[PDB]
């Protein structure tokens, strides 16, 4: 709401704000960080009509509208993030497996993920509209499920030795697990 | 008068039209005699569809009788233009012009229903006056129809010669006949 | 004027018309001569209705004293490609298009009212001109009229050489009549 | 213009017309001339009141001066349908086709005002073309023509006879010889 | 166009036409030639008062040339049958059924400007066709006639006999006048 | 299409349409022909201001080119009847009823543009049937005629005699001699 | 259809119509045949915008192919009348009556565009029936023809003489040749 | 009826018909005869996009069949008045009305598509009267044809014999010969 | 009310809740299960339609409407109960019946229930809506009530051998007796 | 809230502001000073219309509706800001560049920056619009962001001596540690 963004205004520049009991909030050493999807729409989004505008301003255009002058004057500076690209999203792929890996690299349990199985994650766990959020969930329901089931009761409690593969036929993730 | 279906939406509940829900799912219905507004309406609903997502096909309904060639024009070079695929599902009478529409979809996704009714014949256009206006006019008239017989030739892929021997004289074409001349890709299977 | 009508849902209360609540529930309305407007209208409650929930079914009420084939065409071929099997309930009267539209729902959800009042006539139509127009005008209809008593005999079930000959000439068919006639079903008053 | 009333409501004020507030509270008004758009809307109406609330009786105001009859039909099949009892107030005046929709009234529901003025007369219709087809077309002339006989019967509970021979030409019932023909039971008065 | 007005209240702002505020007033317009279309919203507006408070008067500002007999009846009925006293005043011009309301307001509640007029004659109306035909609907003219004069009679209280023999030609009436014929109680000078 | 406008307040914004927001500033147009509906509006409009200010003076533009005179006398008894001072301006024309309501404003009140065009003329109305009525209607345009002289006279101040003599044809006062014949008090130029 | 424009208002997000918005930056707009709606519409935008800021000045755009003498009197003089200099630009034509208005706005603030058009012609009026009234009618029409051309002379600057001679036949201007007549201060194709 | 789009935003979703929509993206519509009432909307679309983006360029649609030249004026005075460029697309014919705002573009931005039309040719403005009333007329319209041929050829970069020449007696220009012509700079195809 | 959803959102995120005291509460060994009674009405909603006979069958569409997306997202996986059948209704009527056996050996009073007239209080006690919660009553209000005008004067108040049958003409419970 | 106006009419006139306690304190030797940017967005708004037109009115026309008459009647005095002009930017350059020293004095870093790198770097970041604040992000960007660096590990560690000059051809400023 506008009264939010008017208790921010004093934050800036003073680094001070006031509490119902009149103790001064002295934060001054905190660093402010917002996060905003306001002018993503329009770059991604193209110019109606036959002919396309230049929208390389219309993004900043945006948050001059929304946010007031005053607001933006305070801001020390606006980190514009671009869209991750092919390998960088690959990377992710591993960034979570090796947390599943060294989660159960501990415990005893090898794993070993194939290259099709990372490659069918990005695409399926990574939205455009919605990001990389779902990564967790699919990684959850696709691998943390099955094996965690058999972690208790059966020959995956002991020995590892689990490789996880990709069949083309049908596209879905296979399971392996060996005492 | 038009309904008010309901949407359901995170934010909330929203109000819309028939007609303006199902544009929402890329469906856009064209009736009546082409008209210079009417065929700008169909022209505006394109250029939206593009920009929200230019890779999801359109679909483009058809059941009128026929208009004005200049008007239409302006629709199929709107849908050669934009770059998603629109479909045409001719879903009742198509005249000259209804049905040049109908052959200018993209290629693999346009349709026709069994019971639909297609009929394509040459541009019918009068003028009266001077000797020296009326024949500015009627090659004006003989341009137009080489056009549409020329541009009808490349999206149906039949021969010039068939097409503009059998657009001569007033040919009422059926469903399934449509398919055996390239009019149509196929009909519906369900 | 159309009153309005208020809906007590879990969010709160919504203002809407009376035929927009009924088509909430997936009943459509059907008044008056078919036209090419109106057709637009129905189709696209149907598809609507259909994106939707295409398991549960739609409901169509036929309340028309005729129209325009072509028009109604419109209407019927739309009921073919959707799952959701569209009730049809005569209302008041029925016609040439009404009652094809009235038995063209699947066979068991049609139903009908006890003082219902049904007409079924071939196709009425003329052209004036050049004899050679004429010609194919005039054999073009005559394919149009053996394709409605094909398709009207596929439904009902009679034979074709029966329902061309009673539909040859104006034929009324009562709510017990049509029932014998295999038009449609009864009502469920219980 | 239909002026705008509001509904002070636990949960707040809101704003209805004159016919939505009185829809509301189950009152429907037959106004003009009688045809399929305006018979379908008063249909959308009765389906919309049963479903609110099938025990409580809808309540109908008959003010027209008559019309269409195949139009006027569906009104009369949708209120023996459904549950609720379709009260029939005649205000003002109650043509045919008007007094074919009074007598559909429950029993012991119908009402007219003191000074209200019924008229009932035969279908009017006529058709041009081969003298073949005006045989086919009369026969259901006659047929709705005497089938409206039985119904009227059913509800006004006076002899077939008497119904033809009167039904025949045109016949002005006022309010007190209306409850006297049998047409419906007794005046809007007092309660 | 119709103005929009505000209307202040503890709860908050509303805006509401020019007509409707004052319907909310108990105050009804009935403008231009009787109809049955603008009887219907006069019969709903009384009904809607009526549920609000039965106890408060009902003002009618009364303005038309004339119109349909079998539509005044339909407000006329409503405006007795009612509890709350239809007041009526008769703004610019009163005529055949216009008047008839007038007079038909309760007593003591009546009233008209200084400079308004009033007028009344008997039912114009014709028919054509065979003599059997034309012979029940002449009836109908003479049995409204009769039944129209009593009313006048009951409400102006003059002799059924004097309104008859006034009411056979047109009789323009003056404001004045018309305390003297019985139509209204007195002129609306002031409260 | 009439243009919104937004009007500011403590409270929040008003959009308004552009006829709307200049009653809320007692500012009644009278625009067109006269004539029963929109007379209404502006009887509407009177009364709503008297109760939002019983005190305050409402302002009349008149710039109408005439039209029924029976209707023009509700929005003449209602001027008089407020007590608030029904103030009257021309814009454009004044015709016949039009004129009548302009110079029936409170004295001291009424002004006229220096541009402004006045017209007077007697009733026009025309009645064709038997002789017995149309002597019977013949004498009610004379007796209105009579009164509009009389009326007239009071607030112009000129005679009946002198008024009755112009008012034979028609005369067409421009805004200097509609100062000089009592029509209206000063001009706005300056005030 | 009109498009609908947002405002980014300091409050919040406004939507307005696309002439409401130019409404409230004193752009108002001349089109169509003058009447005595259209012109009441344009003299309630201008007291209007009178009391929301005075000291500005208001632009008006000329359109409109001659229409009514009598209502367009009514615009000039609120043009006057008002304390803001009315700016008036003549869109693509103006006619007698719209170019009466264009050369009445303040001086130092008239414009128009470089392929504008102008037209002045003497007022266009008949009236049928008897001689004394034609009579009547003929000086009145003679009148106005001698109050535009007085009023013309002073706003351009011509002399009487001038302005009648050449207003006998209907003129056309173009914008450099309106200069020189005065009707224009300067041209508008770059400030 | 026109569709409805939804656009997301920060606060909440906004409803814009499919025109407004387009037209917030700097997209005009120029769609059947030209008139003075269109031109109006037209042009205030302009001033308000200059208004919001005086850099970023306007693209208007043109799809009409041509009409009256004064309204025309409007369109093309307004265009070269504002800063921005105007990007002339030619959509399926443009008569001499349509063709002259069309050439009127920027150098650089007029288009044109390949199946479209453009027609040119001189004005069909007729009057009748008296002789000497066509004389002044008949001078008048010869301007007109001049002047549009001077503006046609600045544009095209023709001659004035040349324009002549080709605007003496119809002529129907496809879309690759506009280009031959000068008319626009190349087809619309790719960006 | 919506703000009550966040505080369900922050605890399963962070899952840690803080108080305003300061105590530091951990969910991490705390289990989270919540109920919803949504969409029961929009199923025994009644159609509009002219024939009523419109079911809906599409319950689970109303459980995500009228929770927010973001909520979904937290929670893995949502149970759903199926309406119970007739047979398993008689199994909770004879629960009620034992606990009022056991509350009579007290007493030294028997009670006999025969098979009919389980079927009459399973019908009369189960309601699609409420389910089984009118049994409680229903049980009450058939068995206990009559019992204890009989039990307070009658025969029996001593010798038990209670009887219980009804009638199959007009479907009503009558209570045999003994002393 | 404008209801909270009201509070200061005493304090502006009386003198006084009465306490939940009674206690009445005093501000006749308090000085009153209140900001606002209202008028600020009609001022910068562009007018609609082939003539433009002058807005200046609508600062004070707007100020009005903000502030009832009895409170402005109160104020001493209405002081209008006006906009930074391009020769006060090259003062405050100044300001900027000596609190900068201030900063480094206490480190013992010594700043020279010579007139050229002032004049290239005002017009940088000359916003009218912005006022002066710009004018901090551009020395921050430009002078500190490259110190910062060197002052933390490098030759700026300890003595300083750093000198700024830009050189025509690149058209940046170029940075010379000398420790």
């Amino acid at each position: 709401h506008p009264d939010v963004f008017n208790i921010l205004l004093q934050v800036m520049d003073n680094g001070t704000l006031t509490d119902n009991n009149g103790r001064k909030a002295d934060f001054r050493n905190v660093v402010l960080v917002m996060t905003t999807n306001a002018g993503v729409r329009e770059t991604e989004r193209k110019s109606i009509g036959l002919i396309h505008q230049d929208n390389s301003t219309d993004a900043m255009e945006e948050i001059k509208k929304i946010f007031t002058p005053e607001f933006r004057n305070r801001l020390d500076n606006i980190i514009w993030f671009d869209h991750l690209s092919t390998d960088v999203i690959h990377q992710v792929v591993d960034k979570f497996i090796v947390e599943l890996q060294v989660q159960l690299d501990q415990k005893g349990v090898s794993l070993e993920v194939s290259q099709e199985a990372r490659n069918w994650l990005a695409e399926k766990g990574y939205d455009r509209a919605m990001g990389a959020r779902p990564m967790a969930r699919v990684i959850q329901d696709n691998l943390k499920k099955p094996l965690a089931n058999e972690l208790l009761f059966g020959s995956l409690v002991d020995g590892g030795q689990v490789t996880v593969a990709l069949d083309k036929e049908k596209n879905e993730l296979t399971y392996g697990f060996q005492s | 008068l038009v309904p008010m279906v309901i949407e359901q939406t995170s934010r909330g509940e929203r109000s819309f039209d028939i007609y303006s829900r199902l544009l929402k799912e890329r469906v856009i219905f064209l009736t009546g005699q082409v008209e210079d507004h009417m065929a700008n309406l169909i022209v505006a609903q394109m250029l939206f569809l593009e920009a929200e997502n230019p890779e999801k096909d359109i679909y483009l309904y058809i059941n009128s009788p026929g208009g004005v060639i200049t008007a239409g024009m302006s629709i199929y070079d709107t849908m050669q233009f934009i770059k998603p695929d629109v479909s045409t599902i001719c879903m009742g009478q198509a005249a000259s012009m209804g049905a040049f529409l109908l052959t200018a979809g993209a290629k693999g996704k346009r349709f026709c229903l069994p019971n639909s009714r297609v009929m394509i014949h040459q541009p019918l256009g009068g003028y009266q006056g001077q000797a020296t206006d009326i024949e500015i006019h009627a090659r004006e008239i003989l341009k137009v129809k080489g056009r549409m017989n020329e541009l009808m030739a490349l999206h149906t892929g039949q021969s010039l010669e068939q097409i503009e021997r059998d657009t001569e004289r007033d040919r009422f074409l059926s469903a399934p006949e449509a398919v055996e001349y390239g009019l149509v890709d196929s009909i519906l299977t369900h």
